[PDB]
Parts: C-alpha cells; structure tokens; sequence
RNA sequence: UCGGGGCUUAAGCCCAGCGCCGAAGCUGCGGGUCUGGGGGAUGACCCCAGGCGGUAGGGGAGCGUUCCCGAUGCCGAUGAAG
RNA sequence: GGUGAAAAGAACCCCGGGAGGGGAGUGAAAUAGAGCCUGAAACCGUGGGCUUACAAGCAGUCACGGCCCCGCAAGGGGUUGU
C-alpha cells in the first residue's frame, strides 16, 4: 500500500523577480506552492514549500503587455466592468501583478486557497526576515 | 531486506516475514512455493536484465481463500436496464519466509 | 390556494434552521427586600406587598 | 433513581409545548418552579402542574428530597389530533388538526 | 388461492433502506433511496476502473517529482529503465524514491548509464 | 476571457527527430458463464480455444408469494407466524 | 372486527379541578390497562457518538487522513476533512 506523508515542518524559499519573464516565473512559484517536487506527493494535503517572492515590481514581460494587457475585475453592479491595464497594477499596488497569476495556476479548490496562502508577495527586497529564506532560482 | 517479487499479474516489495495475499496459486493448502520471479535487494540486487539471474524468495501457502464480495451493478436510465452482480475475488494467502536470493 | 405557490415542501434541515431563532429566554426574576420571594424586576409581585 | 411523572392527551400543541418543556430542561427543580411560574405562555400551566406531580411522587413515592431534585430529562410526544372541518370561501372545506400532547418530566437527586 | 402481498414487499423495501443507510436526508428514507443507490452503483463501477489512472498518475507525479532531483525527465528516466532492460519499476514500486532511496539513486544512473 | 492563468529565438506557425504521458482498446494474473474441441468406453469433473455493450423483441434457467397432494405425518411454550 | 386462560377491569395512598399519571395490587405476560394481540413505514421527539459558520451543491462514489466504537492483533463498524 503506497506510502503516505505524516506531518512535516514547512520548507520556505525565496526569489527575486527581476528580470523573470512573470509568467514563467509564476509557473514555478506554483510549482513550489504544492508539495510536487517532494517526491512523496500528496493531493489531498497541502505539503507546499512557502515562497516567498521579492523585487516584484521588477517584473519582466513580453511583447507590448504593460500597455495592451488589461485586468478585468467585475464588480457586482450594472457596468461594474472595471478593466485595469498591465501598468497600472504595478505603478500602483504591483504585487498584485505575480499574485494574480499565481492564484490563476493554483487549482480550484479549498486546497489551492490552502496554498495561495503560502505564497508571499513582495516588491523589495525586505520581507519578514524570520527564518528560512533558502534563496532559489 | 528489500526485494521486490513479481507474483500473479502484479509486483510486492517484501521482507523476511510477513504476510501477503495474492493473485490464486496452484499450490498446496499449505506447502512452499518460491517466487523464482524476484528483482533488487536489501543492498542493490539491482535487476539488470528483467530477471535477477542466480535469485529467489521463499513462501509458505499459508491458505487459499476468498475475498469480501463486490457489487458491481449496472443502470443504464430512460430505458429499464439494471444489473446486479456478486463478486468476490479469491486470493491465495502467503507468509514468506526464505529473503535468500 | 393561489398565485405565489410554494415550489418545493421545504426540507427537514431547512425548516428546523428557520427555526433556531425561535426558542425563548427565561423570565427575569429578582429576590425582593421583602421575602426571599421572586419578582421580575420594578414590579411589585403578590404576598410580599411593598412600601410608600 | 429517576421519578417520572407523564401528563398525556393533553389540548395544546406539541410544537408550542416544548418551547416551555425547552425553559427547564436541567434545571433545578426549585429553579423551574420560577420559571414555569413567570412565563408568558399556556405552555407553563400544564408543564407546570406535570412537574409539580413529578416532584410529588418523587417523595412520597421514593424518599428522593425535594431540596436536592432536578429536571434530570423532560420532553413532550404528540398525540393523536382532533381533525375538524372548516368551512372555507366558496365551498371548499378545510381540516383543522387540534394537536395534542403527552408532556413528561423526570426528576433526580442532584449529587452527593 | 388468493396471494396477497404479505411480507414480501415490505421486505424487498428494507433490503434497500439498508443499502441506503448514511445517505443524506431522505435519500435513506423510501425510493429516493433507490434511486440513489442506482448512481451509487455506476458511481463505483466506474470508479473502480479509475482507481487504476488515479495511482498510475500518483506515482508518476512521486518518480518524476524523485529523478528531478537527480536531473532528469520521468520521460527520459523511465526511458533508460526500458532500455535498461528492467521491468523492475513498476510505477508502484519507484515508491523506492520515498523510502530506500539508495536503490532508487542506484536505479537512475542505470538508466542514465543505459541511456548513453 | 484563447477552458482559464499565462505565453514572443514561444507555451505561436512551418520542417525533421527522439522520448514519455494517455481508454473500460491490447497484455499480464485471477474468476465467471455459455459454445465448440479433447480426456474420459462412461456419467463424472478436468484442461485448451473462443463468444459474452444493448431499446423494441425472440429464446433459456431460476428465485419468491398464496393454496393442494406428501399430513391420522413432521416442527412447535425448551416459543409457530409475523 | 381482535385485553386476558379467567375481569381477576387495577381497592388504597400520593400530585391534579378534572384528565392523566406515580406507587400499591391482579396476571404467565400490563410497552396485554381497556377502541387494550401482534404493532411495520412515513412522520414528531429525547439522549449519545462523529461532523459543520471562506463555502459551490442530483448530495453520491474512489482515496488518504482524524475522531468514536467492537476485537488481544491482522480486522471491522460509525462519522467526514481534503
Ligand atoms: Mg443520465
Ligand atoms: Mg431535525
Ligand atoms: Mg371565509
Ligand atoms: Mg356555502
Ligand atoms: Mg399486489
Ligand atoms: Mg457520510
Ligand atoms: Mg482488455
Ligand atoms: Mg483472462
Ligand atoms: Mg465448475
Ligand atoms: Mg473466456
Ligand atoms: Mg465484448
Ligand atoms: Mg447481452
Ligand atoms: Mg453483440
Ligand atoms: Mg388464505
Ligand atoms: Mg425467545
Ligand atoms: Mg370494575
Ligand atoms: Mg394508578
Ligand atoms: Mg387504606
Ligand atoms: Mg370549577
Ligand atoms: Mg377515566
Ligand atoms: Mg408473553
Ligand atoms: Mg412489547
Ligand atoms: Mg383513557
Ligand atoms: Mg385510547
Ligand atoms: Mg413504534
Ligand atoms: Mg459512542
Ligand atoms: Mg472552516
Ligand atoms: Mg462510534
């Protein structure tokens, strides 16, 4: 019968965004974010690393997105459209930018909330020096 | 010490003394067959070839038996079609004794 | 008998749930001066009558 | 010990019962008493009576001392209901169900 | 000779009230019940052929997750293990990479080694 | 809103290639049943091969309910039916 | 339509205006107590176990896990978090 994780101390990480390509970097964040390259996976259980996320407002991107991408945010109400353009989330609160496209390869569930909350967003450096850090790349 | 025995369809890790059921056996109500089948080992047998060549394992038919039943039932809808089966699956019990590759 | 209609017999769950605002709370009783007798409070309360 | 004391075909509603039933349960009876007395509803003058009679048997019936008795479990059954026709707008005729009820009480010496 | 129904039904009914023992609300209750307990069937029989997939796929995730750590594909690790020769792992048991990890270790660079 | 996140010498398009994933398909191990072949003089049971999605519908074998023969019997207060 | 073999139909005390109960008593049995054999289901309730207030649902199923329970253990039962 296949083996079965007890429970663990969380291992934390770090990263500096700058110069990431945002998506690429997400992908990985994600990657952490479940406990999926510990090789004693388990859906059901949220094992993720903790990474933490620094220079986020360094952020790089392809093509004309800071002009052309657009963040749609739907508020309740007739013509709560709200469309937000790639730059001005980073001129104004940035963190965001990394944060909403993490949650975004984060799957659905309670279990994915579970996760995002790991994940930690900065743009710094100078996060809650605590501990850990193991930086990564 | 670790070695992983290819017994009935399907493969087990397995150690000096223990119990395991299996994919139904020829064997005796209680004799010894030896799982001429086995790969790796407490300290890398390591299987080369599919086979670990000069090695085995020996075990005990401790007892053939059968397994608690299984409902497989059947319902396709708009269109009075049900089925109901009992199924219990029979499985040779095994203690293993010789580890000696 | 008429226009808006109930759509589903509201389940067992649903109902009782309703409910959970429905029990009371006891009275509120005070000893008086007087006897070791029980009032509700700023009343007065037979055999134990009262002053001025 | 327990002493139960059950008052059963009573003529008021269960449902409208057991919210007094629901004042008492666990109480000490002299505390009850106090209850059932100042609450506003028909509900108390038949819990009441039916816990007093609880009481009642409880000591002269099996020592147990009245200073030291508690609604140990107390509850209410429905009983069988009186159906009665109504007669309602343009013919039609309803059914009325006058529910009834068996309230019970059961006391118990606190501790030691 | 007139049978009426008798026993019988009332019987056929419990059989089922059984089955439908736990099940939410009224669902354990009649013929809901049954109707229920209809799904239920499908439910497993189907997911019974999907317990299969649902490992095959934990274990991968476990293996790919292990030989990454060693560097490499579960697409290339398992390709040495072909040439290899080793019909060894069975996906079940590269639950070596949790515990007995040295057999594991040991089994990579085989593979590598096997690969070129 | 391209399923979404997100993607730019790509996570797009074209050309060539090696891998791996991937169904209830095919294999492996076990088991049903039926049809055929064989052992067996035989019945018996055993082995080998193969068929076994299914509405209308055709065919087969069963289970249970009441009653009758079996009952001038048998079980039943040491407990019938339910 | 049906207490029980027999009315032996519950004296008497206790709470209550009564009803109804609690004792006492009869009976093999009184959850056989009088529209009283048996007394199923829906339905209402009381107590206990597991569970639930960031969560998306044909209400189940598959898995792992926690808790509770039966067994010395291997095991099983209940519940349901993901
Ligand atoms: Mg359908
Ligand atoms: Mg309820
Ligand atoms: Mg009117
Ligand atoms: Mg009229
Ligand atoms: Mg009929
Ligand atoms: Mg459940
Ligand atoms: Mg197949
Ligand atoms: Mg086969
Ligand atoms: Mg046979
Ligand atoms: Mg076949
Ligand atoms: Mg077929
Ligand atoms: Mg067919
Ligand atoms: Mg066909
Ligand atoms: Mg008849
Ligand atoms: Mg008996
Ligand atoms: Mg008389
Ligand atoms: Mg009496
Ligand atoms: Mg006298
Ligand atoms: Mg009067
Ligand atoms: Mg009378
Ligand atoms: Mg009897
Ligand atoms: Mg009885
Ligand atoms: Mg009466
Ligand atoms: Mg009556
Ligand atoms: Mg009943
Ligand atoms: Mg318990
Ligand atoms: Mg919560
Ligand atoms: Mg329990």
């Amino acid at each position: 019968k296949t083996y079965v994780p007890k429970q663990v101390e969380p291992r934390w990480v770090l990263i500096d965004a700058e110069g990431k390509t945002l998506g690429r970097l997400a992908t990985k964040i994600a990657t952490l974010l479940r406990g999926k390259h510990r090789p004693d996976w388990t859906p059901n259980v949220a094992m993720g690393d903790f990474v933490v996320v620094v220079n986020a407002d360094k952020i790089r991107v392809t093509g004309k997105k800071l002009e052309q991408k657009i963040y749609t945010r739907y508020s309740g109400y007739p013509g709560g459209l709200k469309k937000i353009p790639l730059e001005k989330m980073l001129a104004t609160h940035p963190e965001r930018v990394l944060e909403h496209a993490v949650k975004g390869m984060l799957p659905k569930g309670p279990l994915g909330r579970r996760l995002f909350k790991r994940l930690k967003v900065y743009a710094g450096p100078d996060h809650p020096h605590q501990a850990q850090r193991p930086e990564k790349l | 010490m670790f070695a992983i025995v290819k017994t009935g369809g399907k493969q087990y890790r397995v150690e000096p003394g223990l119990k395991l059921r299996v994919e139904k056996l020829d064997a005796e109500p209680g004799a010894t067959v030896e799982l001429p089948v086995l790969l790796l080992g407490g300290e890398k047998t390591v299987v080369g070839t599919p086979v670990v060549e000069g090695a085995s394992v020996v075990a005990e038919v401790l007892g053939h038996g059968r397994g608690k039943k299984i409902l497989v039932s059947k319902f396709k809808a708009k269109v009075q079609y049900r089925r109901k089966k009992g199924h219990r699956q029979p499985y040779t019990e095994l203690l293993i004794k010789e580890i000696r590759g | 008998a008429k226009h808006p209609v109930p759509k589903k017999k509201t389940s067992k769950a649903r109902r009782d749930a309703r409910r959970s605002h429905h029990a009371l709370t006891p009275p509120i009783l005070v000893p008086c001066p007087e006897c070791k007798a029980m009032k509700p409070p700023h009343t007065v309360c037979p055999e134990c009558g009262y002053y001025a | 010990m327990e002493a139960k004391a059950i008052a059963r075909y009573v003529r008021i509603s269960p449902r409208k019962v057991r919210l007094v039933v629901d004042l008492i349960r666990g109480k000490s009876l002299e505390e009850a008493r106090n209850i059932l007395r100042y609450t506003n509803k028909r509900g108390a003058y038949f819990v009441a009576k039916v816990l007093e009679s609880a009481a009642a048997n409880a000591v002269n019936n099996h020592d147990m001392l009245e200073d030291r008795l508690y609604v140990k479990a107390a509850y209410v059954d429905e009983g069988p209901a009186l159906k009665r026709v109504l007669p309602r707008a343009r013919g039609r005729a309803d059914i009325i169900k006058k529910r009834t009820s068996h309230i019970t009480v059961i006391l118990g010496e606190k501790h030691g | 000779p007139r049978a009426k129904t008798g026993v019988v039904r009332r019987r056929k009914h419990k059989k089922i009230l059984k089955l439908a023992k736990g099940y939410w609300g009224l669902r354990s209750k009649s013929r809901k019940a049954r109707e229920t307990l209809f799904a239920a069937g499908n439910y497993a029989y189907a997911h019974r052929k999907r317990r299969k997939r649902d490992f095959r796929r934990l274990w991968i995730v476990r293996i790919n997750a292990a030989c990454r750590q060693h560097g490499l594909n579960y697409s290339t690790f398992i390709h040495g293990l072909k040439k290899a020769g080793i019909e060894v792992d069975r996906k079940n048991l590269a639950d070596l990479a949790v515990r007995e990890p040295q057999v594991f270790a040991e089994l990579v660079e085989r593979a590598k080694a096997a690969q070129g």
